[PDB]
RNA sequence: GAACUUGAGUGCAGAAGAGGAGAGUGGAAUUCCACGUGUAGCGGUGAAAUGCGUAGAGAUGUGGAGGAACACCAGUGGCGAAGGCGACUCUCUGGUCUGUAACUGACGCUGAGGAGCGAAAGCGCGCCGUAAACGAUGAGUGCUAAGUGUUAGGGGGUUUCCGCCCCUUAGUGCUGCAGCUAACGCAUUAAGCACUCCGCCUGGGGAGU
RNA sequence: AAAAAAA
């Protein structure tokens, strides 16, 4: 149960890498929660920022 | 390694055998239980898993791509144990019908003959049909006659071999968790019943929450979400949920381990 | 900004290094209460700044009221130079 | 003659209804587990569902379809058994989406 | 000033000589209002993950600028209006 | 008078936040009306009745009430003085914490009145101006066993980094001393031990008359 | 409970 973003250094999480963030969705796409993707706090935020500047961006889908 | 290496050259005498065209023995995995696998289906749209495809007809990789999203997630130990559960098990024929577990359409079992009795019989038709070449019509009529019956038997012994082996292991699981009684262990919800909740350890061992010992709800099944829900509380004990549990009584006799939920 | 906020600094430090004297202090506060009433003016509603504002204006008057104890000559040179009352 | 669609499936705790659309939400076809006859706790249960959209399927084929999206409404019990008797009538289901108000 | 990060999609339905177009309009009204431009990819066609305005793919542009608030409020009001733009956003960057 | 830096604060370095006021946009939704498909039920639950109906409803779209909030993330998590504050982006702005001390050199604290903020409020946005607007616990500072968790940090340790390990800071939790309490309890987020300042109480009812 | 495969 180890953070993704701890783990491999990274700082900055960017709403442009899809790849990424299609990681911590559910295949509904749905964020998922922290408990289950061990991320930490910190980069939860982030990453939940990230995702919703996507989601607008239409780069993830609200609901598949 | 080793693995790989069993499956091609079982795969490679098979094949070269089915295009011989003589009575051979072929271990066969069928197409699971349509209405099995219904119930699977349906079970993984819960969790969100969206598969491509219908019950009486699914490819073997559509069953792959659902045990490659849920790796590393709490669900998989439980996807993948329903998944297993709506499988036919493999059994030996003298057809050739395909290795849907596999997904090949050619496997026999050639690579332990000291352990397998199909194994020693492929050695001997190996023997009889490539080194001797006695392809004639009457050696084909024996076997012929022979390999459905020896099939049958042998596929019947395999099953009373896993079952006996497992009945040890239940009981020698069962035995080590005598001296466990009051220990709290991190574990996770294996299955969901009308009469209770299965949790499995770390070291796989499996132990029962029985309702009467949920004392602080009246709890009801729920069959299509696989949970069991207060009423009051709304509290929702899940398959796939981690919890830990508390070793209440272990019966070696009867193999059984019973468990109470300290918290979630 | 700390390009602005380097310039009164240095207009006012009574010495080389100097950023804790109250000249410097009240400087500084003169200027943020000055950008914080042009706020005000455009977002009369936003109350939670107005306390801000407030606080910078009491923190200001002490400083001054301690400047003006402790030598008054100081405290008059600034008040001019500012535009303080 | 039109190949995409969706199929709005409504899975009441009465009933499952099942429209199937072009993609400007002109009704291609429907039915209904009341529509089929089955009445009470009949139209609740997952096979009046599943028969549902194989009607509603059976339908749209004849006007031409080949690709569904799903959008499913509601409680009920059909939505499973609905989909995957839109995928066995024939018709692939690129995605499904709960539209539930 | 202050590093910004321009994106938008252009809709699908315009040749590469109406794109360069779009490209070369908000690019000059950028550095029309006292911007530049530090970088310009073009992520290309990609499928939108649902429909805006009845299109199901665009074309990304992603531009990095500095600029002050009115070139890239400018941006924003211009990138409204405009029919090629069909959505955008403006992000301040790691400063 | 003078001097000093530990209080307090300004620098400089670093961090997190649904703090606030604007501007715009995002997907939902809801159900109002007109309108295109639509084909009889749908809907109602003991399950029909009751309804409600091919004038095509249930159900499906484009305009639409256009007015109200932001599904997951979400955590006694964070932020604010309180009331509170959860889509995203942008503009403007407040506060907090960590670190080093470059400077300042007691520049502090409390604070009646007053001024401002401040529910459904109650009523014409204005006005109302009170609210379990009660963890029922003023504010500020110092001292006084532990154990454990979390949020934002700092240093060291090896560390590739991560890693775990440890000290330390600020906040927020659960247990638990000593002490305190009538008891229940509280317990370095004291209701312990001290000091400064403020509000308030003095049988019930009559009477918030 | 419940699959291959190994042993």
């Amino acid at each position: 149960k180890v953070c993704y973003f701890t783990s491999n250094g990274i700082t900055h999480i960017d709403y442009k890498d899809v790849d990424l963030l299609k990681k911590f969705v559910s295949e509904r796409g749905k964020i998922l929660p922290r408990r289950v993707t061990g991320t930490n706090a910190k980069y939860q935020r982030k990453l939940t920022a990230a995702i919703k500047r996507a989601r607008q961006m239409a780069l993830l889908p609200y609901v598949s | 390694l080793i693995e790989e290496f069993m499956l091609v050259a079982n795969e490679t005498v098979a094949e070269h055998f089915h295009w011989m065209n003589v009575p051979f023995i072929y271990r066969i995995h069928e197409e699971p239980n349509a209405e099995k696998l219904q119930k699977f289906l349906e079970f993984v749209t819960t969790f969100g898993y969206v598969v491509k495809g219908t019950a009486g007809n699914i490819h073997p990789r559509a069953l792959q791509s659902i045990l490659d999203a849920v790796r590393d997630r709490p669900e998989e130990t439980v996807i993948s144990t329903v998944m297993l559960r709506s499988m036919k098990q493999a059994k030996y024929d003298p057809q050739s019908l395909g290795h849907f577990g596999l997904s090949t359409e050619f496997y026999t079992h050639f690579t332990s003959p000291i352990r397998r009795y199909p194994d020693l019989i492929v050695h001997r038709l190996i023997r009889t049909y490539l080194i001797n070449g006695k392809v004639d019509e009457a050696t084909q009529e024996k076997w012929a006659e022979r390999l459905p019956d020896i099939a049958e038997h042998t596929s019947s012994m395999e099953r009373r071999a896993v079952d006996a082996e497992r009945e040890t292991d239940d009981l020698k699981k069962a035995e080590y968790m005598l001296d466990k009684i009051g220990e709290e262990f991190d574990g996770m919800i294996s299955s969901v019943t009308n009469f209770g909740m299965f949790v499995e350890l770390p070291n796989t061992i499996e132990g029962l929450v029985h309702v009467s010992f949920m004392t602080d709800d009246y709890y009801r099944f729920d069959e299509q979400h696989f949970a069991m829900i207060g009423e009051r509380t709304g509290n929702v004990f899940r398959i796939g949920d981690e919890i830990t549990v508390k070793v209440v009584d272990v019966n070696k006799d009867e193999r059984n381990i019973d468990f109470e939920i300290v918290g979630m | 900004t700390q390009e602005r906020k380097n310039q009164l600094i240095n207009e006012f430090k009574t010495h080389e290094s100097d950023t804790g004297s109250p000249e410097v202090q009240i400087a500084i506060l003169t200027d943020s209460i000055n950008n914080l009433n042009e706020h005000l003016r455009t977002h009369k509603k936003d109350h939670h700044s107005r306390r801000g504002l407030l606080k910078m204006v009491g923190k200001r008057r002490n400083l001054l009221t301690y400047l003006r104890n402790k030598d008054v000559t100081r405290y008059r040179e600034l008040i001019n130079k500012l535009g303080l009352r | 003659n039109i190949e995409s669609g969706i199929a709005h499936i409504r899975s009441t705790f009465n009933n499952t209804i099942v429209t199937i659309t072009d993609t400007h939400g002109n009704a291609i076809s429907w039915s209904s587990a009341g529509a089929l006859g089955f009445r009470g706790s009949r139209k609740s249960t997952p096979f009046a569902a599943q028969m549902a959209a194989e009607t509603a399927a059976k339908g749209s084929i004849e006007h031409g379809l080949k690709t569904l999206e799903v959008t499913v409404k509601g409680p009920g019990s059909g939505r499973e058994a609905a989909i995957r008797a839109l995928q066995a009538a024939g018709l692939e289901v690129t995605a499904i989406r709960d539209v539930t108000p | 000033m202050r590093k910004y990060e321009v994106m938008y999609i252009i809709r699908p339905n315009i040749d590469e000589e109406s794109k360069k177009a779009v490209i070369e309009r908000f690019n000059n009204v950028l550095t029309s209002n006292g911007a530049e431009i530090t970088g310009t990819k073009d992520w290309g066609k990609r499928r939108l993950a649902y429909e805006i305005n009845d299109f199901r793919d665009g074309f990304y542009q992603i531009v990095n600028v500095q600029s002050d608030a009115a070139a890239v409020q400018e941006f924003d009001r211009l990138a409204k209006i405009s029919d090629d733009i069909i959505r955008h956003i403006v992000v301040k960057e790691e400063e």
